[PDB]
């Protein structure tokens, strides 16, 4: 069936009955670096199996006054075994991600959900000058940022869903490899994403390659409220590879 | 942009923009 | 064939456009007009496949919607100014630190995408306001500082010996100053937009302003100290050649702010902040 | 030396010219290009894309994901009007859609567009909707019987979400300016109830749709010219 | 053979007239002089056919009698003039609606045909008037703003940026500015006349200023202001290349009155109004 | 570079003259020629059709 | 004559321009060219010889050939540091070296360095070292453990007298700016006490030690521009 | 294939790096990592040799580091001055002897080579400035007088005739003067440093002023004397073309203070004088 | 730099710099 | 002066001047 | 408009205007 | 006035006007 989906990495499947197909963005799939772009010269370590496997991150409460969730990458997986200890005990690294975000309803309910992957999301900050957001700010980790819920601070990044927090308009982010949780007909979204950057490894503590956006679009609805509806995000890092190995990094 | 002809008499219509609005005067008929 | 390939540029017919074929009456169980918008994809459907459609030979061209055409037009980036007010030693040089991020016309197109490789074509337009009544002979300096290399502190600093630097003398009366420039970054494509820090601290900076440093163009009225004072404008024009660009965004919605970041600025009435002109109601065209 | 004529047009500086010019940086080797996905070629691979519609941009809704919302619900009267907008391309609410943004770029376009629209109440909820283009020498229309006998899409909501509408390139001229002109004003789609939003008991009473517009395999523009939907009032600094 | 055909040019003897033949008495039942003018055609009786001619061998030419040379000839269609009065920021720029209506030499020349299809020269002559006594340096920016694009409201608006617009810039001293342009048209060929509205209501336009909208041309003094005032008048020059013309009709009779109309006005003599001098009977050559 | 000498006439702006100038539309293509009946290519093909001669023009 | 259009950019003077010009003095035969040794054709030969690095330049030791030197001696501490530097080409005490000062008169930089060290000491003393060389993305190492962790070499003294080191060329970006940027700034190199300065008796109780650095078969320098190195702050008269 | 080596020009790809090859771990009695320093060879060990690489395909190129490349640009190398006070007899015109010692930065650049030999490229960028408002038609000429010609001593002096001598002409409003010039030592190339004398006694001259001796470049106004006054200042460009370079030395440490000398001068605070910073302690980078 | 065709139509894409960021406008494709 | 190459894409080194002094920037090995 | 002659010693006799009167002096006889 | 030569090194010797005074600097010998 066109319904189904099983997705397998390392050791770890995933499945659902009910989905939309699956994005693959740019139409390239991620892949291991080349000799002939690379720069880094020593031997890169590849974990395998004990990296590029599914993570669970935090799960979310989807409610009628929700104004979105976002993530960055490699950021929320910093904390995530195998794959975490590496980018930290390493100054380059480099990956692909298969994202597969989980919202189950019922036949009863009502709603949409926007889940766009964007490159290089330089956040920007609200009537604030020339101050721009702070690493902290962006660099939640697992738990992603809620919009609409942070006490403002003066590098706090802009909470503004129909400007995707960076001045451009919600309508436009559909330019981006995206897909629609629309509860009447799927129940999750996929995207395979590769390794995008204007260099062939960087540094993964201060760069965040992607930015894993969700936008309810249609407010959700139903006649049984009480029941609550989560938002559960799974993401596999794939053919990631680290070099430049040293002591672990740690921030703050 | 050029158009060579021999007869020696060699002819060089030379065309040295690339957008034909740029060229001169149109042949006849 | 390099000359029929040449007759397709002289006359920009080198991406044709398809044309539209005849189409008939339908009755099927398959139906291309329905689709899951939910997958990600664009439904593909086209004119012939909802409406009875006649032949029609198409002659449109999609030349001029290149990416070499859309940033191959030279706009302004930067107008510097040199008046002489009453100090010639001070006010007859000055300094710029050279970004594509100050003027919006051109910053809103190449921000359309995320990443971009290209030469540039730096043409110059100098004017020389004569304050006083006369101009003399004015002669000026232009000098691209990398950076690393010192930057002249004063009108007569030794920097301006332009050693190894390029620095271009321009005269006035003669035609507007002129030349390219190869891909300057130390990466493989300039970054339009960074989610990324030069550090991981509290204080590490956020933006291009980490990726896109460009030096410095130090300018100079090279003519001494004259009787009448002027004020030299000089207008710099940018244009990009033998582009190559990645992963298009959404335009700008609202006004830039400053320059190396997406920081905007909100009124309590949002909707003068945006181009969108307020409907009456959703039937009111 | 040669003989020369200097031609009239030597010296001056056209922002649009195409020359040579001698390289600042002689011997300068460029950093080695790298394979980065997703390669621009051509405006037009991002007019095919679809885009969300601003359609109930009414001064209430505007800055709210709402805006981009249709809203349907169980009518007491038939076939009553949902929505009505102007099928020019850089017309409002059009105007920022990305191909709206792009063709705002530009002097004239032609071709054909693409609407799309995804119904998103329950999956229980029923609905047969009809969408009408108008081609122009005359007003929108007025009922559903008026529209109906233009070009049309008979929706029914299923199993498949998303329905589109194509508006065939119908006019005189080749070519329409991309700015409102009265002569090349383009014509309207309008929306209408074809029977009814349908529910069971215990289920939302209203529902939501989105809107989507995207260019054919046909759409063309022309005329590079700079962009009226975005100004700058004053200096941008560091 | 290009080469034969390239000495015609040369000459200019590419369309040749005919010769005359040598003819004799005759006595005939075919009248070749009588026709009808009723049926609408013109009789083709040569001078062969109603005396006795003599052979002679023509070296006439058509070739300057040719619509690319007829209509290819640069005639002035603006005097666009900026005069520093009291305000530079005020009057040193302004804007044109193009068009060709403005001067009756070319424009009687065009409207000899109904449709014509052609790409345009523009040449422009600027002349630097030094009201106060020196003109400084004198730097013109020329827009072309396409309709749509935004128009500058200030001689600093932030159109004048022309990112993506064509400019041209000229320095004073430099040789006349001189650039080329594309047929125009959204249709197949440009209206002279059009018997037709841009609506069916009272208040609907008529004439070709429904269909022939070209854009703005916006000039500025790019020079910052100078002490001494000037008053920059820039003629433009315009000349149909590579042209086609479809329905010749009568020449304009009477002097026009407005531009995208073929409105006049008659005074009570109406001999004056026209090019008809008045005979003083049907026998007085 | 090459050496040359600037020619009397250099830079005058004749209406007769036949140069060729840059295009300020690069890329851009015209609209598709259709066919229209009456093209006229030269003068003399309207000078060969009949007009009448006011010939009784006296100034009443 | 020939009908031109003169470009944008005539007559103008770019210092790095590469035209032709007449010749001032025409007929001129230069003097014949003979042989002479040590013709150097690129600036790269230059950078592949090791020169010494004024690693130990205190504001006392500046002015003395002391400031070239390190001194080792027996440690009371086990893994005591011995000393830490940048890499960056262009950073002090990297500056003044050849190799330093050429990449000054260059804006990018790129490939690996060599950095070697020559012990002092009498035939009779040993020692064990160990050189690290820490990549980007954190902060010196604080202690042998630390460093250990990254790229490094273990020097055993012994007949022969020196140590090569290199630094791997490990960047994100293909090349780093030659000047002090944080983005591409390209870590420490360290030194450590792997055991101990071991001496029998009747032998100096302390040793200097010689550094070297220069560029591998990758190095290579980009954009070239003046160097800050070197200034003129009056006229250099006769 | 001269058409291959064409298009290497182009790229800048005529002298290519080589490329990092895979290693892999050793366990062996060869240790490249040991030499000995003491032979005053440099160790030729590689990346590859002390850890384990990968593959890599180096594009980057060396072609700008060539010493062609190094010294193939214009920098300045005298700035003269006639600068009309009260006297236009006197005034009007100057001499220098010739020489590359005067401006640090190219300076230091030549003499980072024991010899050198090339051709020269010299430019002159000349600026009048108006003293007193106008400054009418200024006509310069720089006269190359070699060692041993009459050097003259009035600005009308018989040897302006340049009978023989090479003199070029400028006309304020032209392009910069430019002219190439051949090798002109009488040895094989030239010296940049001469650990020699021009004789064996206590008061013989040391270094090179006794083999560099290039002659005297003599400027005059040749305008007659007008009524403003005007400051002409002519910067010379050198530019070194088809080089050769022999023996290469360490930079220049500390200022220039003469011409011809290595001379220099020591504060008491020597750190003050050499770009290296001091120090914390040998731990703090 | 001159890339000559023939066709006669004769074809003349002369660079005349010798640096690639010299030349003009890219053709496409 | 005129180094004549064929590969088409010709190659025409020019020299305009009679002395060697003249040419411009040398060729690289 | 180019007349080339060879004998190598090649004449290019050019005519850079279309129009006859534009041609420089006449040749004799 | 074209004296082109072949090598491939080609000569091209041109005399632009038509009088032989005209010309540069004689040829030795
Ligand atoms: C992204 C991105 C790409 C760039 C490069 C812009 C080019 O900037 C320069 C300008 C305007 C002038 C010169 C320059 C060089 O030489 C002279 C006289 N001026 C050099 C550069 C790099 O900046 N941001
Ligand atoms: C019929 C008919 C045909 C036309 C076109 C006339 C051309 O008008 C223009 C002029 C005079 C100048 C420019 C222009 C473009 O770029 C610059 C600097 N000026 C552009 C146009 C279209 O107008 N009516
Ligand atoms: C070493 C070394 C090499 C040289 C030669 C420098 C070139 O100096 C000259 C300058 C600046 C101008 C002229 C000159 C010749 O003709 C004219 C008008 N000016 C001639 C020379 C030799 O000087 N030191
Ligand atoms: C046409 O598409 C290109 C026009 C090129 C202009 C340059 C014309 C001069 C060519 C001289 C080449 C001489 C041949 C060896
Ligand atoms: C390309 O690499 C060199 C460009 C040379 C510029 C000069 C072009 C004109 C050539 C005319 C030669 C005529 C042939 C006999
Ligand atoms: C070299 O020794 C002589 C240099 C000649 C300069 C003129 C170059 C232009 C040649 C054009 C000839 C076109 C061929 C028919
Ligand atoms: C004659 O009818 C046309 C005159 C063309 C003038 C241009 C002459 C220069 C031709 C150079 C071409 C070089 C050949 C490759
Ligand atoms: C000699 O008698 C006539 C000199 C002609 C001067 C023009 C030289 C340039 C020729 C270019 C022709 C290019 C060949 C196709
Ligand atoms: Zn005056």
């Amino acid at each position: 069936s066109d319904r189904i989906i099983q997705i397998t990495r390392g050791d770890s499947t995933i499945t659902s009955q009910d989905v939309a197909n699956a994005v693959v963005g740019y139409g390239v799939w991620p892949h291991y670096l080349t000799p002939q772009d690379a720069t880094a010269i020593d031997k890169p370590t590849q974990p395998d199996t004990s990296s590029n496997r599914f993570y669970t991150l935090d799960s979310k409460m989807w409610n009628s006054t929700s104004k979105g969730w976002w993530w960055k990458l490699p950021d929320a997986l910093k904390d995530m075994g195998i794959f975490g200890e590496n980018m930290f005990y390493h100054f380059l690294g480099r990956s692909g991600y298969t994202v597969h975000v989980q919202c189950n309803a019922s036949k009863f309910h009502q709603g949409t959900l926007l889940v766009v992957m964007i490159p290089e999301h330089q956040l920007a900050t609200v009537n604030k000058g020339n101050v721009n957001a702070g690493y902290k700010y962006t660099h939640p980790g697992e738990a992603g940022r809620e919009v609409g819920t942070q006490v403002e601070n003066e590098k706090q990044p802009s909470d503004d869903n129909w400007l995707n927090f960076d001045g451009t308009l919600l309508g436009n982010l559909l330019i981006f490899p995206h897909q629609f949780i629309n509860l009447r007909s799927n129940n999750s979204a996929t995207l395979i994403v590769p390794y995008v950057n204007a260099v062939p490894m960087d540094s993964m503590v201060r760069h965040n390659n992607w930015s894993l956006v969700i936008i309810p679009v249609c407010q959700l609805q139903s006649n049984n409220i009480s029941n609550i509806v989560p938002i559960t995000v799974s993401i596999s890092p794939m053919c990631a590879e680290f070099s430049g190995a040293r002591a672990k990094t740690v921030v703050q | 942009g050029a158009q060579v002809s021999r007869q020696s008499l060699n002819y060089f219509n030379i065309n040295y923009f690339k957008d034909a609005a740029s060229s001169g005067a149109s042949r006849l008929d | 064939n390099p000359v029929e390939r040449y007759v397709d540029e002289v006359l920009n017919e080198v991406l044709v456009v398809p044309n539209i074929n005849q189409s008939h009456p339908t009755t099927s169980n398959a139906a291309p007009v329905l689709d899951a918008a939910e997958t990600g994809h664009t439904n593909k459907i086209q004119p012939e496949d909802t409406i009875e459609t006649r032949y029609v030979q198409s002659s449109q061209t999609l030349d001029e919607m290149s990416v070499e055409s859309f940033l191959g037009r030279s706009g302004c980036i930067h107008e510097s100014v040199l008046d002489i007010v009453d100090n010639y030693n001070d006010q007859s040089f000055t300094k710029w630190n050279i970004n594509l991020q100050e003027m919006a016309q051109i910053r809103r197109k190449f921000e359309m995408f995320t990443y971009a490789r290209f030469d540039s074509e730096i043409t110059m337009v100098p004017s020389v306001a004569a304050k006083d009544g006369h101009i003399g002979h004015i002669v000026m300096q232009y000098m691209y500082v990398p950076p690393g290399a010192p930057i002249p502190t004063t009108r007569d600093d030794y920097a301006w010996q332009s050693g190894t630097n390029a620095s271009v003398f321009w005269q006035h009366g003669q035609p507007f100053p002129r030349f390219s420039l190869p891909f300057l970054s130390i990466a493989s494509a300039y970054y339009m937009f960074y989610d990324g820090y030069d550090g991981d601290t509290y204080k590490s900076r956020y933006g291009t302003v980490v990726t896109n440093d460009m030096g410095t163009l130090c300018s100079r009225i090279v003519t001494s100290e004259q009787l009448h004072k002027v004020k030299v404008v000089t207008r710099i024009y940018h244009k990009a050649k033998h582009t190559k660009a990645w992963c298009p965004r959404p335009p700008r919605a609202v006004q830039y702010s400053h320059t190396h970041t997406t920081n905007y600025k909100l009124s309590s009435e949002v909707h003068n902040d945006v181009a969108i002109r307020p409907r009456t109601n959703l039937t009111t065209v | 030396g040669l003989p020369v004529y200097v031609t009239p047009g030597s010296g001056q500086f056209m922002t649009t010219d195409d020359m040579q010019s001698p390289c600042a940086l002689p011997w300068y080797h460029p950093t080695k290009e790298i394979f980065i996905p997703g390669e621009v070629k051509n405006l037009i691979e991002m007019c095919q894309v679809d885009t969300l519609i601003p359609i109930n941009s009414t001064q209430s809704n505007i800055g709210n994901v709402s805006m981009y919302t249709v809203t349907l619900s169980p009518q007491t009267k038939l076939a009553e009007e949902i929505f009505a907008i102007k099928v020019d391309i850089a017309s409002h609410p059009l105007a920022t859609t990305l191909i709206g943004e792009i063709a705002s770029y530009f002097t004239h376009w032609t071709g054909s567009l693409r609407f799309s629209f995804m119904f998103c109440g329950t999956a229980n909820t029923t609905l047969k909707v009809l969408l009408a283009y108008t081609p122009p020498g005359i007003g929108k229309p007025r009922s559903r019987k008026e529209a109906m006998l233009g070009t049309h899409v008979v929706w029914d909501v299923g199993l498949q979400s998303t329905v589109s509408l194509v508006v065939p390139w119908i006019s005189a001229s080749q070519y329409r300016f991309t700015t409102p002109d009265t002569y090349s004003s383009a014509g309207y789609i309008t929306c209408w109830y074809q029977t009814n939003f349908v529910v069971p008991p215990n289920t939302p009473n209203t529902a939501e749709m989105l809107c989507f517009v995207s260019g054919c395999k046909d759409f063309c523009l022309r005329m590079a010219r700079d962009t009226d939907l975005h100004k700058q009032t004053g200096p941008i600094t560091q």
